[PDB]
DNA sequence: CAGTCCCTGTTCGGGCGCCG
DNA sequence: GGTCGGCGCCCGAACAGGGACTG
C-alpha cells in the first residue's frame, strides 16, 4: 500500500477496550450489487485492502442514495467502535452563514468528490475498521477489507478530515491572503476582489494544489456563474435567500409531523420574518409516542396558516458591509415571542430571527426583552464579531427605571427607542417609601403540612379584618394568598406589610406574566392601583398586627 | 537545555474539556498575531482533534494599555492540578504585604515562557482559536513552555524567581515581594518617590534576566463597610420596622443585639407613617445596639485550609457592597465600593470592576482568590464579562438570586 | 436540633431542522 | 433500508439548592 500525502492523525482506543465484533446486517440485492462495484473500485485505487482471518473484527455496512445522482454512498455502522474509541475534541464550531460573507468581484464553489476516501487513517488503527461485503448467495463466505482511509460513520473522521484539510490549505492561503476560501468539510466557498481574468487562474492553482495531495475537484460540482448554491442557500451577486423550503400538507398530524414541521419553521425563521411557532410547539408538550395522531387547535391552525402567507412571498438577505453599522431591531410578537431583523440599511436585511424562551415561573416584558438582546448578540459575534446596535420598543426612561432598581446586574449595549407598538413597560411601580393616609394591613398566612388546610388573612390599622379558610394549599400559597385578599380589599393606595421573604421576592421583581393564576390575579389587582408599598418584618418576633393576624392564620 | 519539572494531575482526574465560546473580531485578531508570533518561537505549537483537552481562550487590555494581552481561561486546569501548587512547590504568603503603605504589581508572566513544559502534562494545556462566521475550522495550540493563568507556572519558576531576587533582596531587606500568578507584588513603605524608583531598580533589574508595568495600590488605606443604624430624632411605625428587621438579621452575625424594648414598640396595629416616640428602654436598648456593631464579632480568623467566600450586593447610585468569608455569618472583611468605572450606566462593567477589587484585595492580605457569588444572571455576566476584563487571573463565581431584604450592609 | 417539602432554577437526554 | 460531527429549536425528566416548619 502506497503512503498517502497526508500525514496521518495517530488515533488509539480507549485503555482496556478491544475493537467491535458484530455480525453484518442481511442487506438487499440492489444495494450488494453498489457495495461489491464500490469496493472493487476502491481496493484498486489502494482504500480499502483484503484481509484474512488474522483480523478478528467485524462492523456492519450498508448504503444510501445520494442526492440527485445515480452514484451510492458507503456507509459503516461503528456504532460500536465509537463506544470504545478515544474522545475527539471537534474543530467544527459553528456553521457559516450567507449574512456574514462580504461582496467579492469573483466567487467560485467547487466540492470534493470521496472526501474521507481521499484522507488516509492510522496505519495501527486500520485492523479495527474491519467489515464483510456479503456476496449475492448467502452460502459464500464474502469478501472481508479493511479501511485505508477515513470511514465514514466512525466518529473521528470529520475531526480529522477538517483538520487535514485545514492543514492542505494552509501553503496556498499563505501565499494568497486576499483570497477568501470558506473551508465547511470539503465544500470550498472561494471569493476575491482580483480580476476576473487572475481570479480563474488562482482557482487552477487552488485545484492543482488541491491534486497534489489526493483531493479531486470534478469539474461537474464546480461552479463558475450565480447563483452560486452554498450551504443551502442561493447566492447571488446582490442577495441571497434560502433554498425552496417544502412544509408537509397532512390532513392527519403526528407528533413527528409537528416536529418536521417545527423544524423547517426555525429554518425558515433566520430569513423569514415573523415565524411563530408557539402553538406548534404547545402540541409537542406532555406526548410519549412519536407515531401518536394529534389534533390541531385553533391557535395552532391559525399559526401555522400565518406561517404559510409568510413563506408565499419572496424574501432575500444581504451580504454584510465593513464599513456601515450593524443594527438589530426587535419587535413584540406574542406572548413569550420575540422576533429580530439585523440589517445595516432599513428593509435590507442581513437574517432575521425569533426568541421564545420562557426562563423561570415569574417574568417580565423587561426581562425577556435582555433576554432576547443577549441571544442577538451572542448570535451577531458569531456571525460578525461585533455587537450590533439596537433599536428597541421601550421607553429609555421605562428602562432606566428598571436596572436602576433591580437588585440583579442587568445592562444593554448602545440601544434607541424605536417606537413601534406594542412597547414594553413596567405596569406597576412599588413605592420606595410607606404612603401617608393610605391603610395599612398586617397580612399573613399559614398552612398544615398534613391536612393540606390552612388560613389567609389580614388586620387593618382602621379595624378592618379577614380570614379565609384554605383547602389544599400550602405556606407559600397562603401568604400570596394574604396579600391578595389585602390588595382587593383596600382602595387606590395601601400599605402592606408582611413576613413571607417568598411572596415578597416575586412582587418585588415587578412580573407581568406568571404560570401561577394566584400571581396572576395579584398583578392584576397591582396594575389597578395607584401606590403600593410593600414591607416586610421579621416573624414571630411580636411586631405591629403581624403577630396578631399570625394567631389569626395559626390553624 | 533545560531540564523539565515532572507535573501530574490530581490522581483519580481527566483534564479539562470546556468549549471554545466565541469571541469578538478584535479578540480574534490580536490572538492570530500572538499565535503565530508565539509559534514562530517555539512557545505553541499547532496541534489535531486527537487530543481531546481543550481550555478557553481570549484576550484582554491592562488598565490604560493599549496591547493586547493572550488570557487563557485555566480555571479548570488549575482546579486539576491542586496537589502540585500546594503541597510539594507551596508559594508561602507574607502577612506584612498588607501592612505596606505601597504596594505594586508588575506582570512577569513573560518569564514563563523561557522554561520548558513537561512533554507528557502539554496535551491538558491545549486551546482552540475561532474564526469568525466560521470561515475555517478551530486553529489548535498546545503549550511548549510555561503557560500564562497556570498555577503551575510560578511554582515551577520559583527557584528560578528566588535566585533572581537575592541581590535585590538583600540590598533592600525592608521591601516584601510576593509572587501569585504572572504577576509580582512589591510593597516597602517607602516615601512614594523613592518607592518607584525601587520598583525601577527591580524593572532593569529582571531586564538583564531576560523579562513592564505597574499598578499602585494602598493598602494601609483599606478601610472596612460596618453595620449602621440610622441616627433620626423622628421615628416612625415603618422606621422602627424597618430597623427591628435590620437588627434581627445582624444578631446572626452579633450575638448581643436585642430587639425586645424596640418590638414593644410595635403591640398596636399602627399605621406605617405614625411617628412614634421612643421608650426610655428603647433609647437605651438602641444605644446599645450601637456599640455591639462598633465590636469585632467573636471567635473570627482566617482559616488557611478552607475556600475564602465573596459576596457582592448592589446597593443602586453606584454603590456596591461586598464581604468576604470562609463560615457564615463570620465576615473577615467587609467593604463597599462606589464611582467605579461604568458608574450610572454599565451595570456589568461596575461588577466586574468589583469582582477584580475584591479578588486583588485577597490576594495581598491571604494569597488566595475567593469564589464569588454574583448578583446577576448567567447569561448576562456570560455575555459581557470578558469586554472589562483587566487582569491576568480569573477568579470562580456562581451566580445568586437573592431578592433585597433588609439592606444590611448599606443605609 | 436534622428531617422533610414547597418552590424554583439548572442541566441533560432526545426528537426534528440544516450542512458536509 | 436506521452511520458520524457540527450548530439551532422544543420538550420533560432528572438534578440541586435555598426557605420555613417540625420530631
Ligand atoms: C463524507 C463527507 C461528509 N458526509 C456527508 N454526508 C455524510 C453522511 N451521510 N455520513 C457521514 N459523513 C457524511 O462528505 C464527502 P462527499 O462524498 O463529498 N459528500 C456526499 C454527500 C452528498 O452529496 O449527498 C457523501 O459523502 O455522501
Ligand atoms: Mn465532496
Ligand atoms: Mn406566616
Amino acid at each position: 500500500v502506497p503512503i498517502s500525502p497526508i500525514e496521518t492523525v495517530p488515533v488509539k482506543l480507549k485503555p482496556g477496550m478491544d475493537g467491535p465484533k458484530v455480525k453484518q446486517w442481511p442487506l438487499t440485492e440492489e444495494k450488494i450489487k453498489a457495495l461489491v462495484e464500490i469496493c472493487t473500485e476502491m481496493e484498486k485505487e489502494g482504500k480499502i485492502s483484503k484481509i484474512g482471518p488474522e483480523n478478528p473484527y467485524n462492523t456492519p455496512v450498508f448504503a444510501i442514495k445520494k442526492k440527485d445522482s445515480t452514484k451510492w454512498r458507503k456507509l459503516v455502522d461503528f456504532r460500536e467502535l465509537n463506544k470504545r474509541t478515544q474522545d475527539f475534541w471537534e474543530v467544527q464550531l459553528g456553521i457559516p452563514h450567507p449574512a456574514g460573507l462580504k461582496k467579492k468581484k469573483s466567487v467560485t464553489v467547487l466540492d470534493v468528490g470521496d472526501a474521507y476516501f481521499s484522507v488516509p487513517l492510522d496505519e495501527d488503527f486500520r485492523k479495527y475498521t474491519a467489515f464483510t461485503i456479503p456476496s449475492i448467495n448467502n452460502e459464500t463466505p464474502g469478501i472481508r477489507y479493511q479501511y485505508n482511509v477515513l470511514p465514514q460513520g466512525w466518529k473521528g473522521s470529520p475531526a480529522i478530515f477538517q483538520s487535514s484539510m485545514t492543514k492542505i490549505l494552509e501553503p496556498f492561503k499563505k501565499q494568497n491572503p486576499d483570497i477568501v476560501i470558506y473551508q465547511y468539510m470539503d465544500d470550498l466557498y472561494v471569493g476575491s476582489d482580483l480580476e476576473i481574468g487572475q481570479h480563474r487562474t488562482k482557482i487552477e492553482e487552488l485545484r492543482q494544489h488541491l491534486l497534489r495531495w489526493g483531493l479531486t475537484t470534478p469539474d461537474k460540482k464546480h461552479q463558475k456563474e450565480p447563483p452560486f448554491l452554498w450551504m443551502g442557500y442561493e447566492l447571488h451577486p446582490d442577495k441571497w435567500t434560502v433554498q425552496p423550503i417544502v412544509l408537509p400538507e397532512k390532513d392527519s398530524w403526528t407528533v413527528n409531523d409537528i416536529c418536521k414541521l417545527v423544524g423547517k419553521l426555525n429554518w425558515a425563521s433566520q430569513i423569514y420574518p415573523g415565524i411563530k411557532v408557539r402553538q406548534l410547539s404547545k402540541l409537542l408538550r406532555g406526548t410519549k409516542a412519536l407515531t401518536e395522531v394529534i389534533p390541531l387547535t385553533e391557535e395552532a391552525e391559525l399559526e401555522l396558516a400565518e406561517n404559510r402567507e409568510i413563506l408565499k412571498e419572496p424574501v432575500h438577505g444581504v451580504y454584510y458591509d465593513p464599513s456601515k453599522d450593524l443594527i438589530a431591531e426587535i419587535q413584540k410578537q406574542g406572548q413569550g415571542q420575540w422576533t429580530y431583523q439585523i440589517y445595516q440599511e432599513p428593509f435590507k436585511n442581513l437574517k432575521t430571527g425569533k426568541y421564545a424562551r420562557m426562563r423561570g415561573a415569574h417574568t417580565n416584558d423587561v426581562k425577556q426583552l435582555t433576554e432576547a438582546v443577549q441571544k442577538i448578540t451572542t448570535e451577531s459575534i458569531v456571525i460578525w464579531g461585533k455587537t450590533p446596535k439596537f433599536k428597541l420598543p421601550i421607553q429609555k426612561e421605562t428602562w432606566e427605571t428598571w436596572w436602576t432598581e433591580y437588585w440583579q446586574a442587568t445592562w444593554i449595549p448602545e440601544w434607541e427607542f424605536v417606537n413601534t407598538p406594542p412597547l414594553v413597560k413596567l405596569w406597576y411601580q412599588l413605592e420606595k417609601e410607606p404612603i401617608v393616609g393610605a391603610e395599612t394591613f398586617y397580612v399573613d398566612g399559614a398552612a398544615n403540612r398534613e391536612t393540606k388546610l390552612g388560613k389567609a388573612g389580614y388586620v387593618t390599622n382602621k379595624g378592618r379584618q379577614k380570614v379565609v379558610p384554605l383547602t389544599n394549599t400550602t405556606n407559600q400559597k397562603t401568604e400570596l394568598q394574604a396579600i391578595y385578599l389585602a390588595l382587593q380589599d383596600s382602595g387606590l393606595e395601601v400599605n402592606i406589610v408582611t413576613n413571607s421573604q417568598y411572596a415578597l421576592g416575586i412582587i418585588q421583581a415587578q412580573p407581568d406574566k406568571s404560570e401561577s393564576e394566584l400571581v396572576n390575579q395579584i398583578i392584576e389587582q397591582l396594575i389597578k392601583k395607584e401606590k403600593v408599598y410593600l414591607a416586610w418584618v421579621p416573624a414571630h418576633k411580636g411586631i405591629g398586627g403581624n403577630e396578631q393576624v399570625d394567631k389569626l392564620v395559626s390553624a | 537545555p533545560i531540564e523539565t519539572v515532572p507535573v501530574k494531575l490530581k490522581p483519580g482526574m481527566d483534564g479539562p474539556k470546556v468549549k471554545q465560546w466565541p469571541l469578538t473580531e478584535e479578540k480574534i485578531k490580536a490572538l492570530v498575531e500572538i499565535c503565530t508570533e508565539m509559534e514562530k518561537e517555539g512557545k505553541i505549537s499547532k496541534i489535531g482533534p486527537e487530543n481531546p483537552y481543550n481550555t478557553p481562550v481570549f484576550a484582554i487590555k491592562k488598565k490604560d494599555s493599549t496591547k493586547w494581552r493572550k488570557l487563557v481561561d485555566f480555571r479548570e486546569l488549575n482546579k486539576r492540578t491542586q496537589d502540585f501548587w500546594e503541597v510539594q512547590l507551596g508559594i508561602p504568603h507574607p502577612a506584612g504585604l498588607k501592612k505596606k503603605k505601597s504596594v505594586t504589581v508588575l506582570d512577569v508572566g513573560d518569564a514563563y515562557f523561557s522554561v520548558p513544559l513537561d512533554e507528557d502534562f502539554r496535551k491538558y494545556t491545549a486551546f482552540t482559536i475561532p474564526s469568525i462566521n466560521n470561515e475555517t475550522p478551530g486553529i489548535r495550540y498546545q503549550y511548549n513552555v510555561l503557560p500564562q493563568g497556570w498555577k503551575g507556572s510560578p511554582a515551577i519558576f520559583q527557584s528560578s524567581m528566588t535566585k533572581i531576587l537575592e541581590p535585590f533582596k538583600k540590598q533592600n531587606p525592608d521591601i516584601v515581594i510576593y509572587q501569585y500568578m504572572d504577576d509580582l507584588y512589591v510593597g516597602s513603605d517607602l516615601e512614594i518617590g523613592q518607592h518607584r524608583t525601587k520598583i525601577e531598580e527591580l524593572r532593569q533589574h529582571l531586564l538583564r534576566w531576560g523579562l513592564w508595568m505597574g499598578y499602585e495600590l494602598h493598602p494601609d488605606k483599606w478601610t472596612v463597610q460596618p453595620i449602621v443604624l440610622p441616627e433620626k430624632d423622628s421615628w416612625t411605625v415603618n422606621d422602627i420596622q424597618k430597623l427591628v428587621g435590620k437588627l434581627n438579621w445582624a444578631s446572626q452575625i452579633y450575638p448581643g443585639i436585642k430587639v425586645r424594648q424596640l418590638s414593644k414598640l410595635l403591640r398596636g396595629t399602627k399605621a406605617l407613617t405614625e411617628v412614634i416616640p421612643l421608650t426610655e428602654e428603647a433609647e437605651l436598648e438602641l444605644a446599645e445596639n450601637r456599640e455591639i456593631l462598633k465590636e469585632p464579632v467573636h471567635g473570627v480568623y482566617y482559616d488557611p485550609s478552607k475556600d475564602l467566600i465573596a459576596e457582592i450586593q448592589k446597593q443602586g447610585q453606584g454603590q456596591w457592597t461586598y464581604q468576604i468569608y470562609q463560615e457564615p455569618f463570620k465576615n473577615l472583611k467587609t467593604g463597599k465600593y462606589a464611582r467605579m468605572r461604568g458608574a450610572h450606566t454599565n451595570d456589568v462593567k461596575q461588577l466586574t470592576e468589583a469582582v477584580q477589587k475584591i479578588t486583588t484585595e485577597s490576594i495581598v492580605i491571604w494569597g488566595k482568590t475567593p469564589k464569588f457569588k454574583l448578583p446577576i444572571q448567567k447569561e448576562t455576566w456570560e455575555t459581557w464579562w470578558t469586554e472589562y476584563w483587566q487582569a491576568t487571573w480569573i477568579p470562580e463565581w456562581e451566580f445568586v438570586n437573592t431578592p433585597p431584604l433588609v439592606k444590611l450592609w448599606y443605609q
